[PDB]
């Protein structure tokens, strides 16, 4: 069982195009969020107003070439009120129940394929039973001498 | 030399007293004992000193 | 001292953030 | 200060004193169970071992040759001519 | 004295958590490209699991001054250097949603609501609260789980002594 | 020895105990639980980030 | 045979003055502000706040384990066990001093992550304060600018009370939540 | 006990050991008793 | 406090080691000699930094003997305590005379008299503790001490320290 759970935890696969395209998906779809977290690093230059602000700013090479401390704000604590007090804001909290619901729908789906994934592992429970049914030489190979590959079994001459 | 040899140091005010290795003693037989000539000469210096100290 | 330098990526070719509807006089 | 190898001007030949001291030193070390850099072709006397090591220039020692000013030229035993 | 102290009180605080979520993503992004080898499923969960944690702190850091910042609402005025090369300014000062807003609708429409107003809506709120109260029932069942607790035969030398001398 | 090996298992069990509870409890908070009562200390304010709690809960819990 | 330094001074016959070591910032001849690295370059004193130190040693022993295996070819309570394992690998083992040091450092470090120790190091080295103070400010958690100025007495007039109190605030904010 | 000290110098640190003929240890003690200082140094300061 | 210091140690290698694993043995012997070491001049030499770049230089020949001598130039983390230094530490021992506090490599001892008057010795406890009206100081407690003075003692440095003054004592 442990070995088989460790196998599923080895990323391991022999897929052509199938395995290939999938990992490209990771690259691009991860990269997007990496790149958008860089807009997050650009809000850093947006501070300006302080030396420690410049430090944060140099985060963009284009900040290295866009010298200004550039931006400024005023007070709409009233608009904070509007964000919070709007009938729209009450309603938006419904977008919270709504996304959360579909997340719970996802959760349910994931959870069920899990017990069926434990079912392929019952093939292994059976294999261990097979082994239970039916030399304790302990070896290590693939060289190294430490870690690498290590296991145990018997032999003949004695 | 201001560090190692000021002229004020030529005159003797304090006297370094050498340890026994430099002036060995020997204890023969309880009524015979041999002291080094330096130990004699020192004792005279001392006696002459103790004397002059009392006079001043 | 979070890491060392700050990771550039700056981008105007992205999806898009602006729409368009007041073009007409 | 240490003279560069390309600017060394002392004899390319080993002095009587150098050779006597190398042989003395190696023999001493050999005698203090130091590792021997040659096949002892049955040899047991550390001086005869030393002689053998110097004969094949397998002695890992360097002569720091001091000049009256304080500077010096370093010479390997491998590089010194043994016409003695 | 000429110009003003505009805003950005907790801006530094946003930047810090903005960076850590950037820093953890960026590093995963760099590795993501050596698809030659994926780092060890332990390693990626260490980086992608604290990389998601980074965005929780960055998620919350936004709400903590959340009254303050949407109120601040600064739009940029600068050197006219910003005006040349243009877009960078449109880009760098712009808030939107991506193709994202769309599965936000898929989700919103996935709920059971939309245009039926206030009285029926207040009721749904009380009902969801009742669901959270039926969730307290989890507290009762957790009590049942009821799992909480806390964590010479002789002298060798003398034997030998005997064998040799008959000393016992 | 065996002891140290088990300790780990016990910890894992405790971890397994503490997260279906967070999936249940965070369900409440994910579903959004804005309180007329001022004392209640769970928050879901800002757009992206309060429904992001729902995306993180999913992967985390 | 014992260890020597880059400080070459020729004490010819003239023995003493060996003027006392106090935090009047009068440390040894050896712990002077103007040091010299092996490349002869005049380089300033390197003082570490126990966290900046924790990381340095950990880094060095980590890199050493690398070469040791290469040449062989042909949560704090959790950090303690992890470190005590690295010491068993690289250190002489007889060196009990490093073991206690690493334990103390792990238990008393104010900043866990390298990133954290990076900002600490920036914020502080901009005050112009002498490396000793800059370290003690990083390693001693103070609230009142008086707590600081009492414990680090050398600071006395070197910084404004408010300026120091502003730093003490942005230091507390950096403390890694153990 | 591995204690070193040269009181008067208050030096418990900068100490060396040397191998000299006892007659020189003697000669030096003798020159001292006679108010002369034969200070022995393990490094140089003159060059040439 | 806690410094990074550039230092150099002369090592005298016997000819038998004039094999290819020479640098390896030098770097090793260096660590044996220097690491753990405690001097007055430098304090506790704790950990040698940058193993991979330890400068061995060319080893000179000690003429009558075979051996070569190298001046191994290195860089390490040191701990040199000073009088006036305020340090945090854990209590280790505690007696009718005071209490020792472990501060990294070294122990700093606090006299019954170098503490406030209110803190008094309690023998009738396991382990023996110091009791204030509000505080209790014992074997596991964490204390902030002001070093009153140091004594360079062989393979260590020990110090006396107070917790009498303001902002000192239990943490």
């Amino acid at each position: 069982n442990e070995n088989g759970e460790t196998d599923d935890n080895i990323e391991t696969v022999m897929t052509q195009e199938q395995f290939v395209k999938r990992r490209r998906d990771m690259l691009e779809h991860i990269n997007l969020a990496m790149n958008e977290s860089s807009l997050a690093l650009e809000f850093v230059s947006l501070l300006l107003s302080s030396v420690k602000e410049s430090t944060g700013m140099s985060s963009m090479s284009p900040f290295l070439r866009k010298v200004v401390k550039p931006s400024s704000l005023n007070s709409d604590k009233i608009p904070y009120v509007a964000p919070t007090k709007k009938e729209y804001i009450e309603l938006d909290i419904l977008n919270k129940g709504w996304k959360l619901q579909s997340l719970n729908e996802s959760k349910d789906l994931l959870r069920a394929s899990f017990n069926k994934l434990s079912s392929i592992l019952q093939n292994e429970h059976d294999y261990w039973n097979k082994i239970m049914q039916s030399v304790i030489f302990k070896i290590r190979d693939r060289t190294s001498g430490q870690k690498l590959l290590a296991i145990k079994y018997g032999y003949e001459d004695s | 030399n201001e560090v190692f040899s000021r002229p004020e140091w030529m005159i003797l005010t304090c006297l370094p007293v050498p340890p026994p290795p430099v002036r060995p003693s020997i204890s023969f037989n309880e009524s015979q004992r041999g002291e080094d000539d330096l130990t004699f000469k020192l004792a005279d210096i001392l006696k002459a000193n103790i004397s002059l100290e009392t006079l001043e | 001292p979070s890491y060392s330098p700050t990771s550039p990526s700056y981008s105007p070719t992205s999806p898009s953030y602006s729409p368009t509807s007041p073009s007409y006089s | 200060k240490a003279i560069p190898k390309d600017q060394r001007a002392t004899t390319p030949y080993m002095t009587k004193y150098e050779r006597a001291r190398i042989l003395g030193t190696r023999a001493l070390q050999i005698s203090m169970n130091a590792p021997v850099f040659v096949d002892l072709e049955g040899e047991t006397d550390p001086l005869r071992i030393a002689m053998k090591e110097l004969a094949e220039k397998k002695i890992p020692l360097v002569i720091r040759r001091y000049l009256p000013d304080g500077s010096f030229e370093d010479w390997s035993v491998e590089e010194l001519i043994v016409d003695l | 004295f000429d110009f003003n102290g505009v805003p950005g009180q907790a801006l530094d605080a946003v930047r810090m958590r903005l960076a850590q979520l950037t820093h953890s993503l960026r590093r995963i992004r760099d590795e993501m490209s050596k698809a030659e080898l994926p780092q060890w499923y332990t390693l990626q969960s260490q980086l992608n699991v604290t990389l998601s944690q980074l965005v929780s702190v960055t998620s919350t850091l936004q709400h903590f001054q959340e009254t303050l910042d949407s109120t601040v609402v600064y739009p940029l005025p600068k050197f006219p250097t910003t005006s040349h090369e243009s877009l960078v300014t449109t880009l760098l000062r712009k808030k939107n949603i991506p193709e994202v807003d769309e599965w936000m609708k898929y989700v919103r429409e996935t709920s059971g609501v939309t245009t039926a107003l206030l009285k029926d809506e207040e009721i749904e709120k009380l009902l969801q609260q009742d669901r959270e109260i039926t969730n307290w029932a989890r507290t009762t069942f957790r009590n049942e789980y009821g799992k909480h607790d806390f964590k010479k035969p002789f002298n060798v030398d003398d034997v030998l002594k005997f064998t040799f001398t008959g000393e016992k | 020895m065996s002891n140290q090996a088990l300790y780990e298992k016990l910890e894992q069990t405790r971890t397994i105990l503490s997260v279906k509870l967070a999936e249940l409890i965070n369900m409440t908070t994910i579903a959004d639980r804005n309180d007329d009562d001022e004392g209640s200390f769970a928050q879901e304010n800002s757009e992206l980030a309060v429904a992001t709690t729902s995306v993180m809960m999913v992967n985390n819990q | 045979v014992s260890t020597s330094t880059f400080q070459t001074r020729r004490r010819r016959l003239k023995k003493v003055e060996e003027e006392e070591n106090a935090a009047t910032l009068q440390l040894g001849q050896e712990f002077q502000l103007k040091q010299i690295n092996h490349q002869g370059e005049e380089e300033e004193l390197i003082a570490l706040n126990l966290s900046e130190a924790r990381l340095v040693i950990k880094e060095a022993l980590v890199e050493r384990r690398r070469a040791f295996k290469r040449s062989q070819k042909k949560t704090r309570e959790k950090e303690l066990e992890s470190i005590d394992v690295l010491l068993e690998q690289t250190t002489g083992g007889n060196n009990k001093d490093l073991k206690n040091t690493m334990q103390y450092l792990t238990n008393f470090s104010r900043f866990r992550d390298q990133e954290t120790v990076g900002a600490v190091i920036q914020l502080l080295k901009s005050t112009g304060l002498h490396p000793f103070e800059v370290a003690q400010l990083g390693s001693l958690a103070c609230d009142t600018a008086d707590e600081a100025k009492t414990l680090i007495p050398s600071l006395n007039n070197k910084i404004s009370d408010d300026e120091l109190e502003r730093i003490l605030k942005e230091l507390s904010n950096l403390e890694t939540l153990y | 006990h591995n204690q070193f000290e040269c009181k008067g110098c208050d030096n418990k640190i900068d100490i060396y050991q040397i191998h000299i003929p006892y007659a020189a240890k003697l000669l030096f003690q003798e020159l001292m008793a006679m108010n002369i200082t034969p200070r022995l140094y393990t490094d140089r300061s003159r060059d040439f | 406090m806690f410094f990074i210091k550039d230092l150099s140690l002369n090592i005298t290698l016997h000819p038998s080691f004039f094999g290819p694993r020479m640098k390896q043995y030098l770097k090793t012997k260096l660590l044996e000699e220097v690491e753990g070491s405690c001097t007055g001049k430098f304090g506790y030499i704790l950990c040698v930094l940058d193993y991979d770049n330890i400068d061995i230089q060319r080893g000179r020949i000690l003429p009558t003997d075979g051996s070569a001598e190298f001046n191994v130039k290195y860089r390490a983390v040191v701990f040199k305590p000073f009088k006036g230094e305020v340090v945090d530490g854990t209590v280790v021992s505690c007696s009718q005379h005071g209490f020792e506090v472990q501060v990294g490599p070294m122990k700093v001892f606090v006299t019954k008299h170098l503490m406030p008057q209110d803190l008094t010795f309690n023998a009738g406890s396991n382990p023996p503790s110091y009791q204030s009206s509000e505080d209790v100081i014992t074997i596991k407690s964490r204390i902030r001490v002001k070093i009153e003075g140091c004594i360079s003692q062989v393979s260590s440095i020990h110090a006396i320290g107070s917790i009498k003054e303001d902002y000192l004592g239990a943490i």
